[PDB]
């Protein structure tokens, strides 16, 4: 087919031509001596042909096509933000679960191209391509949901999933065999650190300085606060907070927009630009599992 | 709005095809009529250039047909899954 | 606010249960489960490093091994 | 459509065509190829009639399937 042609051609050309090889220890769809047949120093358009002749050569397909771009998004996973949906309310299987949710959403309206790919950490990884009653699914706007086995959470990447956000939970929440699914209002760039905080996995005497007591203070709060471990990787924030003035409620609306979060809100207090004790809408984003909020008097 | 260049030329290739055909058949008088044939036809192409028409979409005549079998066969395949799922 | 111990064990539950009241029982229980899983999971690795040689497939292990799927030849 | 004023035009001129000439056989031609035409003609207007028509069938049965 020349449409898995093209979209196998789109994804390599996605692929920065430096971890090309890896892609293929990590694909293993094509046999290594076609591997050997291709080398990697010479032009981009001569390696993408080659990979299309010996791709051509196989049987090309949907399946393993969507497999190389499952692994291409796992050696990025920096390109998409994660939402994360809790499920509540104890025997699981892959072959069972995989038929199963097959089977919903065959049955969401007549088709719809999906894969999966099993990887460490029990992180099922499962491409999904949507497509009406009278087309296609398209291969150009897929969306990626992330299943860990016997667990209340899993993540999703929401690129065009606000066209049907209620038929992939409810296929979840069937295929987990899981009752009642919720989405917490949490949403991050850094897919690890969404990991690490869901499951909470993470001299010259001369000189007499004066309120000592205050920067000792100051300092031993934002270490109990924060603490000597990296701080997870969050990159957004936002509060929607809606109170009385207290100086007809004001209602205030604040995004806080950092490459490095948790870290400039760390030093903030050394750099007495805040108190020492830092509000509790501040020092609980990793403990409340909390990113946007919602104030009111 | 003027005829759609598409619609003049499709045209123009059917009365030369028809022209052919009905040169076809004619053994005397041969120069004479295929003139007046030729002077019909370019009388014709002016008029049809000349010709107005509200600004209404007319896709190429040849392949509309060939569309209405697609269009028909995508409602019986969207009335069939309509079926399955009243039927779910 | 904070712990090692893997998420697909259940202890939210067990929370509600008895960690404010009757911690002894909390602790005791937690410690139970995390021992059988422990066992499991060093059955399963054990089988899979060692006893290798007659198994004939890949064995499917869920992460808290409570279901145990796979297929062997004896001579 | 452009056809639905194309056929008048083009009748007016078969009707002219066949009023001016006087052969017997080039009328009887004239004749069949106007038969011909206008068949055609009418046809390729039904066509975009049920043209049309598969058009709002398919919008119909899209808002019916969401």
């Amino acid at each position: 087919d020349e449409t898995v042609a093209e979209f196998i051609k789109r994804t390599i050309l996605k692929i920065p031509m430096n971890e090309l090889t890896t892609i293929l220890k990590a694909w293993d769809f094509l046999s290594e001596n076609q591997l050997q047949t291709v080398n990697f120093r010479q032009r981009k358009e001569s390696v993408v042909q080659h990979l299309i002749h010996l791709c051509e050569e196989k049987r090309a397909s949907i399946s393993d096509a969507a497999l190389l771009d499952i692994i291409y998004m796992q050696f990025h996973q920096h390109q998409k933000v994660w939402e994360v949906f809790q499920m509540s309310k104890d025997l699981f299987d892959m072959k069972q679960f995989k038929n199963s949710f097959k089977k919903i959403l065959q049955r969401a309206l007549k088709n719809v191209t999906v894969s999966f790919r099993e990887t460490e950490e029990n992180a099922v990884w499962i491409r999904i391509a949507w497509g009406t009653q009278y087309t296609k699914p398209n291969q150009y706007k897929p969306t990626y949901v992330v299943y860990y086995s016997q667990t209340p959470y899993a993540f999703t990447s929401s690129s065009m999933l606000r066209r049907n956000t209620p038929l992939l939970g409810q296929a979840l929440t069937i295929a987990s065999k899981h009752h009642q699914i919720v989405k917490m209002d949490l949403r991050s760039r850094y897919l690890d650190s969404l990991k690490a905080i869901v499951f909470k996995q993470y001299m010259d005497s001369r000189i007499i300085h004066e309120n000592i007591v205050e920067k000792e203070r100051v300092q031993r709060i934002t270490q109990e606060t924060f603490g000597d471990y990296p701080q997870p990787q969050l990159e957004f924030a936002q509060y929607k907070l809606e109170t009385k003035f207290k100086s007809e409620p004001l209602r205030c609306l604040i995004k806080f927009s950092s490459p490095h979060l948790l870290e400039a809100l760390k030093s903030l207090a050394p750099a007495g630009i805040a108190d020492a004790p830092l509000s509790p809408l501040l020092t609980c984003i990793p403990n409340k599992r909390m990113n946007y909020f919602k104030i009111r008097d | 709005q003027p005829l759609s260049k598409s619609t003049r030329d499709h045209l123009q290739t059917m009365m030369e095809s028809v022209i052919m055909t009905i040169l076809s058949n004619s053994i005397k008088e041969k120069e004479e009529i295929q003139y007046h044939l030729n002077f019909l036809k370019k009388r014709l192409l002016q008029q049809c250039e000349t010709l107005k028409v509200p600004p209404k979409k007319m896709e190429d005549l040849t392949n509309v047909s060939s569309l209405l079998n697609m269009e028909r066969a995508r409602d019986k395949a969207n009335e069939e899954g309509l079926a399955l799922l009243q039927e779910e | 606010h904070h712990h090692s111990v893997p998420v697909f064990i259940p202890l939210e539950e067990i929370a509600a249960k008895y960690l404010q009241t009757n911690i002894q029982h909390f602790l005791f229980s937690l410690c139970e489960y995390l021992n059988a899983y422990s066992g499991r999971k060093y059955q399963a690795d054990r089988l899979q490093s060692d006893f290798a040689a007659l198994l004939t497939g890949p064995l499917q292990r869920n992460p808290l091994c409570n279901l145990l799927s796979f297929t062997y030849k004896l001579d | 459509k452009e056809l639905n004023i194309v056929l008048p035009e083009f009748e007016k001129t078969h009707l002219e065509h066949q009023q001016r000439i006087e052969s017997k056989v080039c009328k009887a031609a004239i004749a069949t190829f106007y038969v011909n035409v206008k068949e055609q003609f009418i046809k390729m207007l039904k066509e975009s009639q049920m043209l049309t028509n598969l058009k709002r069938k398919n919008a119909k049965m899209i808002s019916d399937i969401e």
